[PDB]
């Protein structure tokens, strides 16, 4: 029965126009303040000095 | 006599009870050496 899609093809519209599309809306730059990594390396260094 | 040769043990005891006690501390000092890198020395760049 033509109607809205269900069943099959709209597993596949959520794995790419649902799934595909949320995921290239995530980052992927999000959360990357510049001062912030700056500070993380900072702590990734730890106690020592660093070259 | 007695008494001379009494004086120099003694004396050897005194050393030997304070001969370990140096060898903790240059061991000590060693492992200071060992304990940490510091690349920011002063006398340290590249």
């Amino acid at each position: 029965e033509t109607s809205e899609l269900c069943g099959g093809a709209r597993i596949c519209y959520i794995f790419h126009e649902t799934f595909g599309r949320t995921l290239e809306s995530v980052d992927p730059l999000g959360g990357l303040n510049t001062i912030d990594i700056l500070t993380a390396i900072r702590n990734a260094t730890g106690p020592r000095p660093a070259l | 006599p007695k008494l001379h040769d009494a004086i120099v043990e003694v004396v050897t005891c005194l050393l030997r009870k304070r001969l370990p006690v140096t060898n903790e501390m240059v061991h000590n000092l060693v492992a200071i050496e060992l304990a940490y890198i510091n690349t920011k020395h002063p006398d340290f760049a590249d």
